[PDB]
């Protein structure tokens, strides 16, 4: 919900009638998402900005976050492994990639295949994540943890 | 060793002394995980 044309319908009960149902009526409507791009909420200019740019989707293919960034929303899996939805940014995008690659494999096999995909990841995570790789040298390149000096780090 | 080097030009010596000093810094860092993790001597199971 974002407003209370299309709120009202669950609101009355009509929306029930469109599946050979009688009205059944909610008490009330509740909002979430909507609210986020409120000027009296802590959202981060650009961040409630791309919010907006977001295209939604109809219930209709609401489905289709599972598999690709449909809207501006896309669903990615948290530490807990919970299902999230998300705006679908670079990071969120680099961030599903790993959910599919390298989380997705058991502990064990994890490592090794990092150390594969080390400068591939390192490159992702440099370039458009939340979190940047901690690797930079004096110089301005990244490099390994191991090979910077202590003034460096 | 200076005696070897002063066959070269400072042109030359140069730009090996700057080779040298990236790897003394492999070698630290080698080193240092040898000791940590036991593994200053690695034992090649192929050929190249």
């Amino acid at each position: 919900f974002g407003g209370s044309e299309d709120t009202y319908p669950y609101l009355t009960g009509s929306w029930s009638t469109k599946f050979g149902y009688p009205p059944m009526p909610f008490d009330g409507c509740m909002f979430g998402s909507r609210m986020m791009t409120a000027k009296e909420a802590h959202t981060s200019k650009q961040a409630k900005q791309a919010i907006v740019d977001a295209p939604g989707v109809d219930d209709d293919q609401w489905e289709n976050t599972y598999k690709r960034p449909t809207g501006g929303v896309i669903t990615v899996l948290s530490e807990m492994g919970e299902p999230i939805h998300k705006l679908a940014t670079r990071g969120v995008l680099f961030w599903k990639e790993l959910d599919d690659k390298i989380f997705s494999l058991d502990r064990s096999k994890r490592v090794a295949e990092l150390k594969k995909r080390r400068d591939y990841i390192i490159k992702k995570l440099n370039d458009d994540f939340q979190k940047v790789w901690f690797g930079r040298n004096s110089a301005g390149e990244p490099v390994d943890l191991e090979d910077m000096t202590y003034a460096e780090v | 060793p200076k005696y070897l080097f002063a066959t070269l030009d400072k042109a030359q010596y140069e730009a090996y002394c700057v080779k040298v000093q990236a790897r003394q810094k492999k070698a630290y860092r080698f080193f240092h995980n040898g000791l940590i993790n036991n593994k200053l001597f690695v034992a090649k199971d192929k050929a190249p």
